[PDB]
């Protein structure tokens, strides 16, 4: 239906299953499926211990943000995203719900500075911005910077600031037994003719 | 020399030798060296030709 805002990305650990990833490849209804570190042709035929799945929703101008050793303002606040295997990134529009909604206030988008945040982790913490100290003016209470402010849309506006959902995958590797893996058969073993094996 | 050993020292000194160089030669197959890993089938079971 709806995920949550940038603050408090939903954060699902999927094990234990039968992933089928082609039916996700020949499904062109996606708008960048930039993924890196694996070749998404071959990935049916290699599986791994679990994957992390996390989902959220940005505007159409900040899907580049969202790659390894970039610089912005969501890349290394809202969300830092290592210099590593990071799975796959998926993006696709919403215009027919997410646009043409009157929930004007439901996507929230933060302005925060001085608060460099490591690769996966969270802060929740929802405080107005008040030092009350030197660098606030010299005065307490002052420049009050409200730390969330909503996306303003309106239907069908434009479509480099239409609201995108996002979703990017994080794999794993050799940090137990694989749990997840493709579908495919398993034959009867031989012995004693120097064949290969998976 | 039935009694005293560590007196052939030259010949051991030689094998010893011999022996360190070959077994740092095969520990140096084992890095990454920069790259994703340090064996040729994940690589190419993972990536792509080009």
């Amino acid at each position: 239906t709806r995920f949550a805002s940038v603050y408090a990305w939903n954060r699902k650990r999927i094990s234990n299953c039968v992933a089928d990833y082609s039916v996700l490849y020949n499904s062109a209804s996606f708008s960048t499926f930039k993924c890196y570190g694996v070749s998404p042709t071959k990935l049916n035929d290699l599986c791994f211990t679990n994957v992390y799945a996390d989902s959220f929703v940005i505007r159409g101008d900040e899907v580049r943000q969202i790659a390894p050793g970039q610089t912005g303002k969501i890349a290394d606040y809202n969300y830092k995203l290592p210099d590593d295997f990071t799975g796959c990134v998926i993006a696709w529009n919403s215009n027919n719900l997410d646009s043409k909604v009157g929930g004007n206030y439901n996507y929230l988008y933060r302005l925060f500075r001085k608060s460099n945040l490591k690769p996966f982790e969270r802060d929740i913490s929802t405080e107005i911005y008040q030092a009350g100290s030197t660098p606030c003016n010299g005065v307490e209470g002052f420049n009050c910077y409200f730390p969330l402010q909503s996306y303003g849309f309106q239907p069908t506006y434009g479509v480099g600031y239409q609201p995108y959902r996002v979703v990017v995958l994080s794999f794993e590797l050799l940090h137990a037994p694989a749990t997840v893996c493709g579908p495919k058969k398993s034959t009867n073993l031989v012995k004693n003719k120097c064949v290969n094996f998976n | 020399l039935s009694s005293t050993a560590s007196a052939l020292g030259k010949l051991q000194d030689v094998v010893n030798q011999n022996a360190q160089a070959l077994n740092t030669l095969v520990k140096q197959l084992s890095s990454n060296f920069g790259a994703i890993s340090s064996v040729l089938n994940d690589i190419l079971a993972r990536l792509d030709p080009p």
